[PDB]
RNA sequence: CACCCCCGUGCCCAUAGCACUGUGGAACCACCCCACCCCAUGCCGAACUGGGUCGUGAAACACAGCAGCGCCAAUGAUACUCGGACCGCAGGGUCCCGGAAAAGUCGGUCAGCGCGGGGGUU
RNA sequence: UCCCAAAAUGUAACGGAGGCGCCCAAAGGUCACCUCAAGACGGUUGGAAAUCGUCUGUAGAGCGCAAAGGUAGAAGGUGGCUUGACUGCGAGACUGACACGUCGAGCAGGGAGGAAACUCGGGCUUAGUGAACCGGUGGUACCGUGUGGAAGGGCCAUCG
RNA sequence: UCACAAGGCUAAAACCUUAUGAAACUCCGAAGGGGCACGCGUUUAGUCCGGGAGUGAGGCU
């Protein structure tokens, strides 16, 4: 996207599984400031819960 | 509490004075309604701490924080902020707090020959808000800071204004003369 | 004369005049015959004309009104770069439509003050008297 | 106001779901639970309570909810969709439910 | 639905609406009564809701009266117009033949059709 | 996006106004619940406007921003739980010269709210975007040159 | 919704009688126009697949 934009930074969601997987979305960073905990699917099994990876 | 049976001293006080068809057809009093509307200017956490303690000790009931109706006039106004506080009192606690008034509020009034007897709600109801806070059985200067004031509105199922007039008055109310 | 605030700009078209082809407000009334345009000054003209004639002062009803912005480009440019700034204002008077109503004067005053009025306009005209009675 | 009743009334997508509407009127101490094909403007069950209830008041629930579901199972009507109106689904009409939810 | 009438519910989305008004109580509805817990209030049994009456017909609801308002709305006639032709430098206008409103006037109307239920006709 | 655009879609102009290159972790999924702008009267600070009260009250408001269409039986306002802002797909159509683009029932794995029938593969919608190429990165074990390995490459993902 | 002619009336804003203009107003709203069907009654074209193109400056009522 538009590089020097500090709010709504695009970061991915890596599974707690270790399947080898990742989603990709955008938090406002005027919000979370720590990380993100979401509950998405995972082809390499069924239902993981993801940590907002660096 | 007893003001219940007093209402029931009124029930045929006017069912025998007027000429009604029935006993439910004579003006009851749904809710007393208190508005602690500081607002416009006063935007301190402390004056709503105070309005809260005050309201919750005088009427023994939690206060609802009424906000800015998105009205943002030329002066100091905006959107989501406390510009009025509210406590609706109905039935039981209504009769209790109203008795707190006629018993320990109305005489306590510094300078008081009764209150405004001009036609209120043209539909035949009432309001009456009143300034002063230093005329109370609960509001103490030894438990507050500076001086505030209340704004009250009582609802009466009267058809016209003379009938509310009569109602409120025979219930224990001074109309200044 | 001119108006207060608006849209800004325009266009044009014709075909006969809606209302109101009737003699209200007055006893005597002057009526257009041609699908003209009419301007702020073109009417202020007749204002000041008839208002000369009636003295002090009659009762004068300007049933028309300029609302149309007409433009002219800056003189001497080749077209393009824009539409013309607003030159002047126009009342789009169509025929049978009545422009002037007066009373509070007599028949002679209507004839003459209307004559002098109509000698200031791009239109042949007929003056008359009431009877148009669909609604007073 | 009305709002709530007409709200649920339309969230019962009238006929298009295929099934059978199941009315109620727990706002008085005489109720009326009904059964409708709504498309066809007709009623097919009918468990009143005004022709002698039992004696109970909101205990009557499970009972006219058992009477209804009985008249249903008798008619043949083997499938539910639960209309209401101004009702929370929690207590009384919820009883009517549970004992209709296994009662026909 | 056997006759009225009330309770729930639909087709119909104002000729079906509102105000003024009179009838209406154990026969259904409603208000009413109380609520420590179910359950609920951004505060309060006001509302959602749990206990059950008398009481009231007042309020709300239902019915009937009612043309003051809203709603609906002709025929005639016109605007405009398909397609035939034409006039004026032009802004625009006409003729023949069909289609043809809008708004206004005449008026019209307190809807009309169902299903099930309860309840009465010494 | 709106007229211009001649009541179908479409249509030019250095014609007439205005807006986008984001925002939202709740402003989404579900579940439940609430109703608006104003004017009149009457009311402690106030007193044009604040707060409360009542009578009016189908939209005269609200929708994160542009307007048009839309909307009160909610898309508007408030809470409970929540990660359907989900992989594997795609019946059938809208649209475009192509490339694109747009909508979508239904099936599977597997979930979320409801008690349920259900609803959901982002937001009322239509702007919030950049084809290839070369390269970064997380998987993957298809290719790897006499052979078995590794470089490198391919595929899914994705970043500039 | 923006505009605006007179007059009422009040403290002017509203609102009443009288009154009108609108591409970006719309309680209303044609004539025509388009899709689908039928062919009830005529006429000839259409559509697909494959070969060869040219044209892509238009002009007037
Ligand atoms: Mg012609
Ligand atoms: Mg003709
Ligand atoms: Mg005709
Ligand atoms: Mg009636
Ligand atoms: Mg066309
Ligand atoms: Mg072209
Ligand atoms: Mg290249
Ligand atoms: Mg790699
Ligand atoms: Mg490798
Ligand atoms: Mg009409
Ligand atoms: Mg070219
Ligand atoms: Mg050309």
């Amino acid at each position: 996207a538009a590089a020097g934009a500090a709010p709504r930074i695009i970061v991915k969601m890596e599974s707690s599984a270790g399947t080898g997987f990742y989603y990709t979305t955008t938090k406002n960073r005027r919000n979370t400031q720590a990380k993100l905990e979401l509950k998405k699917y995972d082809p390499v099994a069924a239902h993981v819960v993801f940590a907002a990876a660096a | 509490q007893l003001k219940t049976k007093y209402n029931d001293q009124v029930r045929p006080a006017l069912m025998q004075q007027f000429g009604y068809s029935s006993v439910m057809a004579v003006p009851r009093i749904e809710k007393i309604v208190v508005n602690e509307g500081l607002g416009s200017s006063k935007e301190d956490s402390k004056a709503i701490d105070k309005a809260a303690k005050e309201l919750a000790l005088i009427t023994l009931q939690k206060p609802i924080i009424t906000k800015a109706k998105k009205s943002i006039s030329n002066f100091k106004l905006r959107q989501g902020m406390p510009v009025g506080i509210k406590v609706t009192l109905r039935g039981e606690r209504m009769y209790v707090f109203l008795e707190k008034l006629i018993n320990i509020g109305l005489p306590r009034i510094r300078d008081f020959r009764g209150i405004n007897p001009n036609a209120f709600d043209g539909r035949g109801n009432y309001n009456l808000g009143i300034k002063e806070q230093l005329i109370f059985p609960e509001i103490t200067y030894d438990m507050v800071d500076k001086t505030r004031g209340m704004d009250i509105t009582i609802v009466t199922t009267a058809k016209t204004d003379e009938e509310a007039r009569a109602l409120l008055q025979s219930m224990g109310l001074p109309f200044r003369k | 004369k001119r108006t207060k605030f608006r849209k800004q700009f325009r266009g044009r078209m014709t075909g006969d005049a809606k209302g109101g082809d009737y003699v209200a407000f007055g006893d005597y009334g002057l009526i257009a015959m041609e699908p003209a345009w009419i301007k702020s000054n073109q009417i202020e003209a007749c204002r000041i004309v008839m208002s000369r004639h009636f003295r002090r002062g009659g009762k004068i009803y300007i049933r028309i009104f300029p609302d149309k912005p007409v433009t002219k480009k800056p003189a001497e440019t080749r077209m393009g770069k824009g539409k013309g700034a607003v030159e002047y204002w126009v009342s789009v008077v169509k025929p049978g439509r009545v422009m002037f109503e007066v009373a509070g004067v007599t028949e002679e005053q209507a004839k003459e003050a209307f004559r002098l009025a109509g000698h200031k306009l791009p239109i042949q005209t007929k003056m008359v008297k009431r009877e148009v009675y669909d609604e007073a | 106001r009305r709002k709530l009743r007409t709200r649920r009334k339309v969230r019962t997508t009238t006929a298009a779901s295929g099934k059978l509407r199941l009315s109620v009127y727990r706002s008085s101490k005489h109720i009326y639970a009904q059964i409708i094909d709504d498309s066809r403007g007709q009623t097919l069950a009918a468990a009143s309570s005004a022709a002698l209830k039992s004696g109970n008041k909101t205990d009557t629930a499970a009972a006219v909810g058992k009477a209804l579901a009985a008249a249903a199972a008798e008619k043949g009507i083997k499938q539910v969709v639960f209309d209401r109106g101004s009702y929370k689904y929690h207590g009384r009409v919820k009883a009517l439910a549970d004992a209709a939810r296994e009662g026909g």
